[PDB]
């Protein structure tokens, strides 16, 4: 996360760290006490995903559980084309038991409104190239599809849309993939893809467009 | 050693899998050496996967 802060502790219980060799390379997002959503490049045959964390060590942080997961299924238009369609979800090997720390957040089924404050929040590379010690927040503004479009061409696709981009250079950057973006109170977006370096004046970064699989989402789950 | 090919040149997916360029620094990932290639107008080898080490 470019350019913006420590989440205040435990403020955002969802977020799910992706953690292989005790190195994050993504995030994902609790979505149903069995079910995290995540980017479908962050797919692996199996996983090791850290809940309610703040730091990433699990023995600090009371309340926080790392928990399995054997079974996954990426989106199955997912890449085609190119970097399109990146969800997957995740389920976990038993149901977490919710808490203050952990739990589930809703997905909005609204397509994302231009000129809407959203937050992000992941522990990704910062503006100096470094990695936080805890988890970081930040607010980035929505853009239309036609801004969206002109800056990824040939490469936007319905399944995304575009956030940040201020002079201000808030953004989410690598290590944030699969993670939210949060606007009012609805998970919006998973931090998907940008441009080389994070936090460009002028260029937001890419976000899983949710409320296009809302059905995909729901069918996976309930089945 | 990168095949640039295989990446987009408009973007790159922002998961954390980290190389170590010749140029003695680590990229976020390859799609991002490969970018930097694209930017800086140089090739750049990876001389191995994780990050780079001290010296």
């Amino acid at each position: 996360i470019i350019n913006g802060e420590d989440c205040s502790p435990h403020s955002q219980p969802w977020q799910a760290a992706l953690v292989m060799e005790n190195e994050l390379f993504c995030s994902g997002v609790l979505v149903h006490p069995q079910w995290v959503l995540s980017a479908a490049h962050c797919f692996q045959n199996s996983y090791t995903i850290g809940l309610g964390l703040h730091s990433l060590e699990a023995d600090q942080e009371p309340g926080s559980q790392m928990v399995e997961a054997s079974l996954s299924v990426r989106h199955p238009e997912y890449n085609r084309p190119l970097l399109a369609n990146d969800l997957m979800l995740i389920k976990l090997d038993e149901s977490v038991s919710e808490s203050d720390t952990i739990r589930s957040i809703s997905i909005a089924s609204q397509c994302p409104t231009a000129g809407n404050s959203c937050l992000v929040s992941g522990w990704g590379l910062l503006a100096n190239g470094r990695m936080p010690t805890v988890l970081q927040c930040v607010n980035v503004s929505v853009v239309s599809e036609e801004v969206c479009s002109k800056l990824y061409d040939p490469l936007y696709h319905p399944s995304m849309f575009c956030a940040g981009g201020g002079h201000d250079q808030k953004d989410s950057c690598n290590g944030d993939s699969g993670g939210p973006l949060i606007c009012n109170g609805y998970l919006q977006g998973l931090v998907s893809f940008g441009k080389a370096p994070c936090g460009q004046v002028g260029v937001p970064g890419v976000y899983t467009n949710l409320c296009k699989f809302t059905e995909w989402i729901e069918k996976t789950v309930q089945a | 050693t990168p095949n640039c090919r295989r990446y987009s040149i408009h973007g790159c997916n922002r998961m954390y899998a980290p190389v170590c360029g010749s140029d003695m620094s680590t990229y976020a990932n390859e799609c991002t050496l490969c970018m930097k290639i694209r930017e800086g107008g140089h090739n750049i080898k990876i001389i191995k996967n994780g990050p780079c080490g001290a010296s």
